[PDB]
């Protein structure tokens, strides 16, 4: 059935970080995997990215939040980051791998 | 134990041919041929078969970036690409029991590049080194510029990146140029100390771009330019030319005949080459340091043919018009019937020497199997040269004197002369 | 040399690279105003220790 | 001879910024033989003819 | 030129085993060392205790 | 198969002539060929007075003999299409020629001819006193070759491994056709030379050509002595040459090497495939195996390096040259170092495999061409005293592993006094000490 | 000036006389406009020779009078105009030198339209060369000319930079009328044969941006 | 009209890179930008540089 | 940083004024009083500690 769809979904308005017009994606903590796809990404959508962490932190220090309306809605977060995250990791395992054998 | 083999040479439908060999050398090595190179780029896409080339060692669709040094590493092997103005070869070296492996590699990346927009990216600016260090020898720059002035197109066309080009390629133009260029029937997989049963498996059973000839090259069209650089060296490099033969060009042994009879470069260290009508001719007219000699190029579609000349700034003028004499002189008789004989032997022993380093003779069996379809005799090679008269050599003197030249100079030109001038 | 002497002197370069110029994330709340307090208490603790010990 | 050479491990590489001969002896031999070649390798330095 | 240029003589500051040009300098190494190794050593227990 | 090809190729003849030259060859199936004299005799050689004839000789070698000179000799080799080349190290010299099989014959009378009666002309050697001044001037503006003289100008002060090749200032200036004569009468001598020949040629008819030209017999037994030299002492020390008007520095730190015979040098050249070498232009980039390379890449640390393993018939240098930024000589240096110390320390199993399949290829790849292993045979009978093949040194190689690279490693590495040269803008890097104390401890 | 003023009198350094080479210079740099010269040796300094080509510079256009407009009394503009359909730029070219002048046209256009707009371009010189000139264009030029010359004597520094140009190259100043009565004793010839000289003459080119579709000085 | 101009407090600078180096569109933008004749420059030590 | 004594917040301390720290080649003993009155300073402190608790 549809289980663990209807507890994503849940989970994803629980966590209210679509109320900030944020992707999951721009929630991600900066380790160094990330740091490196986030180098990677395409000149547009790192621009929206940015503009909308910047605008996350100005509704944070206002201590308000986006009008119901514009809150990203969880069929239309775009995960554009996670392709990249991905690769990223599967290069480091591999050389990390081949180092020791 | 093992003896004498026979160079087979199949070919495939899709046009794609297989030259190999097998001296039972201890190392093998293997190449992929190309008909591509900087003649065909076009104003929009300069530069690209040169990043192209530094390009070899990005992720392909079957090994990664790390993987294929790590990889060929690994087995003391190696990998590079050299390419002209009109070709490109991708070989690699290995020991016999490990041709294997390092074979993986070179289908990949001759075959499936990815060019990744941020490899690709971080790549760039590496043409700008690779560039700085090949033009520490002026020889390079006059090259380039004499190209230049020589053409209006195709061969026109710089061997190294363009520097307003650096940054400016893109993953689509590396992806388009070798969509239309990597094409089967422009392709050759030649290999030196492998059965020809096992290179011709590969080649068949493994390579995908293809069938075809894309994109065709402009037909190459003579200028007949003049382009100076001064740049305060006290040390002028210049070049004359005209247009010279063409590749498999009857025409072509001639020239290189001619070439010998008037001085392809010296053959006792540090001595005064007497062989060298040109340089013989410079000596008496020049007194200090210089040096000079016969300038020789097949291409495709076209050739080039003169001289090359380097010497003190001030020393310049009576250098090149010595230089000058020294072609006319003998586009009136002043070959004897033996500096004919002398040249002719002179040159099939470079030819027979340039070819005991395996790159050597790798570079021949794949400029043949290539641009041709199978592998002349090392006897036909020396029965073409040596028929080649007396008159053949004088007359090809003379298309030099008659024909249009185009120059390139560079360094402290102030006493050096135009075009014209001579 | 620097313009503005609170760039090149060694301890007002100090005091300055430190809470004056020092950059700070634009939403930080109130929970990051301990830092500060515990400083300031620490200063006070001693003061009013050394008054202290004194008899 | 259609090799583009015959007409047109090892190995030292070298190094220069961006952003001598003095006698007949060390300058023969540099006059341009025929075309100019390229290459680059993953393990070697870069050469041109 | 730097073909005109030769390192002095040390002769007043060698140590007497690598004093003859022509005897190696490797079958006292072990003997200059171990003694200069010696006195630290001993400074380090005489600190220690 | 690899095993088997290293069988089938053709062994090396070797006769030596009753008046002490010695005559080898390796013939293969090729047209063209190589064949040359290699003589036992440089600056090593040379005295304080003198130094610098071995390389005046060099270049006379070539304008004639007596019994042909200038324009003839010349004209003779030219127009026969063969290459006549040669140098001059500091414990060998070496005269070959390039022709076509067929000429083997006049070739040999030709190098003969060379190596016994050198006109030394007159009216030449004032004329090549100007060219070589002029090489010098040259040469000097090459700071990798400034750098390794100054190396060995320190590595091994007072003694003769010390000097120059191409000799002093002084010296050119003042060497006699006497000088001249001298040398080339007292070391270009029969049992200090070998014929080598590789290519398309018969032994037989080799040795027999040798015999006919190479004739002069002695009579005395010190005619058939070939001196031992006096042992030149390695010295820990350093040469600094500032300049800081030179875009980059050049650096080179060395150890004292065992020498042509010791079989560890295996063992050493393995090690050196390890740490291997690096330059900008090196496609692989970050990823190269060696971490050496790759520390450089990733921290910008040179624009290259090289190991080097340069040995000699009683001593050698094992050590590495880097050329670097002024700003980052401190940290090449240091990571250099730190890779030294972990091959004393902690090499694997797997550095080595691909260590010893680096040095297969390399041993293979000298010997692509009549003139490369003609070089070989040239040396290996007067260093080794006769020729070890592919399929010996390979059994060498593939006997060495991780545990051995350690300990040959810290036999010759480890808490040793370095030499050191560094040449150009070099304020960074500094202190003998902290150098030395950079010989311990991984 | 008396009073102060050394450094000794003469001429000193001399130099070499003006040679010309009529070469052909390109710089592909991939500037989306390109820019090309192609110009004959002309007038020199004073030159009689001179005031013609001043006069067929205006007669095929040099500079725009109408902020924004489309030069009319430019022939050259006019006919490059009907040749190309793309923004572009095109003037007449002179400069005079105290022993040799240059002289010729001087485009700016879009990359691809770069051959039509120097072809027409010079169609314009050499339909001019052969009678295109009316007596009236002579007329309309000649003012335009003296207009020019004369507004660019307001400026305290145009006027110093003429009464200068001649005090050093001449001796003494030349009066306005003279000049005048010098530009319009020009014949419809005169300006003809300008034009013809420009037309046999040898051409020396210069081009920049980028070229793909920019023509050599031998294809025109 | 031997001016080299007449045949071909006030002012303002600019800037660009260096080390390598670092619009028009319209007929407007660019019509009297074809080198009216030589080139001549300028230089002030109070004001911006020209050139025609 | 490669080695750890340079971009270490704390090692890149004790290295930039105790081990790295450029020093005149020719300073005599009359510059060796400035560590002195270090080591006395926190042997003052540590003696006076001892004393300070009876
Ligand atoms: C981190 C800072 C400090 C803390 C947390 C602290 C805490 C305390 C505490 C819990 C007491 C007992 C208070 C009571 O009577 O219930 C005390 C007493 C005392 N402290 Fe501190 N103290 C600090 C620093 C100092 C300093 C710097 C001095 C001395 C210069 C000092 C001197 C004293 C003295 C004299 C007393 C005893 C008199 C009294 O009980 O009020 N204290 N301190
Ligand atoms: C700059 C460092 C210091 C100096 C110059 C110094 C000096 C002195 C002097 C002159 C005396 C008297 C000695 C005598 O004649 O009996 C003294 C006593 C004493 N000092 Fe210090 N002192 C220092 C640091 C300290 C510190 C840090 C403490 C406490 C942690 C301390 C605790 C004492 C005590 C308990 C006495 C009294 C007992 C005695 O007289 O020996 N001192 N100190």
């Amino acid at each position: 059935g549809r289980l663990m769809d209807r507890i994503r979904k849940w989970y994803y308005n629980a966590a209210g970080f679509n109320k900030y017009g944020l992707m999951r994606d721009d929630t991600l903590y900066e380790d160094d995997d990330v740091k490196e796809a986030l180098k990677r990404l395409p000149e547009d959508l790192y621009n929206e990215r940015m503009f909308r962490i910047k605008r996350a932190l100005d509704l944070s220090l206002k201590h308000r939040i986006l009008p119901k309306e514009q809150w990203v809605k969880y069929e239309e977060d775009k995960p554009y980051l996670e392709p990249y995250l991905k690769e990223v990791i599967r290069e480091r395992l591999e050389r990390e791998a081949w180092n020791k054998k | 134990c093992p003896g004498a083999e026979d160079l087979e040479i199949t070919k495939l439908p899709n046009g794609l041919i297989i030259a190999s060999l097998e001296n039972f050398s201890p190392a093998s090595r293997i190449g992929v041929f190309i008909k591509a190179g900087s003649r065909y780029e076009t104003t929009a896409n300069l530069g690209t078969a040169h990043l192209l080339r530094l390009a070899s060692p990005l992720t392909t669709k079957g090994a990664s970036s790390f993987r294929i040094t790590r990889g060929i590493e690994a087995v003391g092997g190696s990998l590079s690409v050299y390419s002209t103005r009109e070709k490109m070869t991708y070989c690699v070296e290995c020991l016999r029991d490990h041709v294997d492996t390092v074979m993986e590699y070179l289908l990949n990346v001759t075959t499936a590049p990815e060019f990744r927009p941020w490899e690709v990216t971080d790549l760039q600016p590496q043409l700008k080194v690779d560039k700085a260090v090949a033009f520490q020898s002026p020889q390079v720059g006059v090259l380039e510029n004499l190209h230049a002035a020589a053409y209006k197109t195709a061969l026109a066309n710089p061997l190294y990146c363009p520097d307003y080009r650096i940054g400016k390629i893109t993953s689509e133009q590396l992806h388009h140029f070798v969509q239309n260029n990597f094409t089967s029937a422009r392709m050759a997989l030649v290999g030196i100390g492998v059965k020809h049963s096992d290179l011709k498996q590969v080649a068949e059973q493994f390579l995908n771009i293809r069938s075809g000839a894309g994109t065709s090259s402009a037909k190459a069209t003579y200028w007949g330019g003049e382009i100076r650089e001064q740049n305060g060296h006290s040390l002028v490099h210049a070049a004359v030319v005209t247009e010279g033969a063409a590749v498999g060009s009857a025409e072509a042994n001639a020239f290189s005949v001619l070439q010998h009879v008037l001085g392809a470069g010296p053959l006792i260290k540090r001595g005064s080459s007497v062989t060298s009508k040109l340089y013989q001719g410079v000596a008496k007219a020049t007194t200090q340091p210089f040096d000079a000699s016969a300038f020789n190029v097949n291409y495709s579609d076209s050739g080039l043919f003169g001289f090359y000349t380097i010497s003190q700034a001030a020393h310049a003028g009576e250098v090149i018009r010595a230089a000058m004499n020294q072609l006319k002189a003998a586009a009136q008789g002043g070959v004897t019937e033996e500096d004919v004989t002398k040249a002719k032997n002179q040159l099939k022993a470079t030819y027979l020497m340039s070819v005991e380093t395996a790159q050597g003779l790798l570079n021949e069996i794949g400029s043949e199997a290539l641009l041709s379809g199978t592998h002349t005799a090392p006897s036909v090679v020396a029965q073409k040269i040596d028929s080649v008269t007396s008159a053949d050599v004088v007359n090809a003197a003379k298309k030099f004197v008659s024909g249009k030249k185009s120059m390139a100079a560079s360094g402290d030109l102030g006493s050096t002369p135009f075009l014209d001038e001579l | 040399m620097a313009p503005n002497i609170r760039k090149s002197h060694p301890l007002l370069k100090m005091i300055n690279n430190s809470l004056i110029d020092l950059p700070a994330p634009s939403n930080i709340s109130a929970w990051w105003n301990f830092g500060s307090l515990l400083a300031v208490c620490l200063m006070t603790q001693i003061l009013t220790g050394l008054l202290l010990a004194m008899h | 001879m259609l090799s583009v050479a015959a007409r047109s491990x090892x190995x030292x590489x070298x190094x220069x910024x961006x952003x001598p001969l003095l006698c007949r002896e060390s300058m023969s031999g540099r006059s341009a033989r025929r075309d100019l070649v390229a290459g680059i390798s993953l393990n070697a330095p870069a050469s041109v003819r | 030129v730097h073909n005109d240029v030769t390192v002095p003589d040390f002769s007043a500051y060698r140590r007497e085993d690598v004093m003859d040009a022509t005897t190696s300098s490797q079958t006292s190494s072990e003997d200059r060392k171990g003694f200069s190794y010696l006195v630290t050593a001993t400074a380090c227990v005489a600190t220690a205790y | 198969t690899y095993a088997q090809t290293l069988q089938n190729i053709p062994e090396t003849n070797v006769t030596t002539l009753d008046n002490g030259l010695r005559v080898a060859s390796e013939e293969s199936s090729q047209p063209t060929c190589t064949v040359g004299v290699w003589i036992g005799a440089g600056s090593r050689y040379e005295n304080e007075k003198n130094n610098g004839a071995g390389y005046f000789v060099e270049h006379l070698a070539f304008k004639g003999t007596k019994k042909r000179p200038c324009a003839a000799f010349e004209k003779e080799v030219e127009s026969m299409g063969a290459h006549f080349n040669g140098y001059t190290s500091r414990e060998q010299t070496a005269f070959y020629i390039k022709a076509l099989s067929k000429d083997m014959p006049k070739v040999v009378e030709l190098l003969a001819d060379v190596v016994q009666n050198c006109a030394l002309e007159e009216s030449q050697i004032e004329k090549e006193r100007g060219v070589i001044l002029q090489e010098l001037k040259e040469m000097d503006n090459d700071m990798t070759n400034v750098t390794f003289d100054y190396l060995h100008a320190t590595a091994f002060q007072g003694t003769a491994l010390a000097r120059t090749v191409e000799g002093t200032t002084e010296n050119i200036k003042h060497l006699t056709r006497a000088d001249l004569a001298s040398y080339i009468d007292t070391h270009f001598k029969a049992p200090r030379m070998v014929l080598a020949a590789a290519g398309g040629i018969s032994h037989k008819e080799l040795v027999d050509a040798a015999r006919q030209h190479f004739s002069g017999v002695s009579f005395t037994y010190k005619e058939d002595a070939v001196p031992i030299l006096p042992r030149c002492r390695f010295t820990g020390s350093e040469i600094r040459a500032r300049d800081d008007a030179l875009p980059v520095a050049h650096v080179a730190l060395a150890v004292e090497g065992p020498g042509w015979a010791d079989p560890d040098n295996v063992v050493l050249h393995v090690a050196n495939a390890i740490i291997g070498r690096y330059d900008r232009t090196f496609g692989g980039g970050k990823h190269l195996s060696s971490r050496l390379a790759a520390l450089a890449v990733e921290h910008k640390l040179c624009h290259s390096f090289q190991t080097f393993n340069t040995s000699y018939s009683d001593t050698g240098l094992f050590g590495f040259h880097f050329v670097a930024d002024p700003l980052s000589i401190d940290d090449m240096m240091f990571c250099a170092q730190g890779e030294w110390m972990r091959l004393c320390t902690s090499t694997t199993e797997s550095e080595v495999k691909r260590a010893k399949n680096h040095l297969r290829s390399a041993m293979v790849a000298q010997l692509d061409g009549t003139t490369p292993v003609c070089e070989t045979i040239g040396s290996h009978l007067l260093n080794y005293g006769r020729r070890i093949s592919l399929e010996e040194w390979d059994s060498r190689i593939s006997a060495v592993d991780a545990r051995m690279v350690r300990d040959v490693c810290s036999k010759y590495i480890y808490d040793k006094c370095p030499a050191l040269a560094a040449v150009g803008p070099i304020e960074q890097l500094l202190d003998y000490n902290r150098i030395r104390s950079g010989m311990y401890w991984i």
